[PDB]
């Protein structure tokens, strides 16, 4: 609730389609796939 | 926080990833026939005695 220490430093909004990077490959069908790395999280270090 | 063009999306629960793709493939195909015949015959007879 009391959320102090200004969290995510007023930061808003992340790259635009980072997810579609971070998702599977797949090579004999040229296809993407589902996502598999969570770049959504920020470990606390934000980075502006 | 998911954002998708300006705006603030949220994921449901059920949902496991719904990313934007442009993916543009159009086709249009256009074909033309045109066929002309034409047939032309007069012939000419005369006999006198």
């Amino acid at each position: 609730e009391d959320s102090e220490r200004r969290p995510s430093c007023d930061i808003d909004k992340p790259p635009p389609n980072i997810e579609l990077t971070g998702n599977g490959y797949n090579e004999l069908t040229g296809q993407f796939r589902n996502r598999v790395i969570n770049t959504k999280s920020f470990g606390g270090q934000c980075r502006k | 926080p998911h954002y998708i063009l300006n705006t603030r999306f949220r994921k449901p629960y059920n949902v496991e990833s719904y990313t934007p793709q442009t993916q543009g493939k159009y086709e249009f195909i256009l074909k033309e026939y045109e066929s002309y015949s034409d047939f032309e015959r007069n012939v000419t007879e005369k006999m006198a005695s």
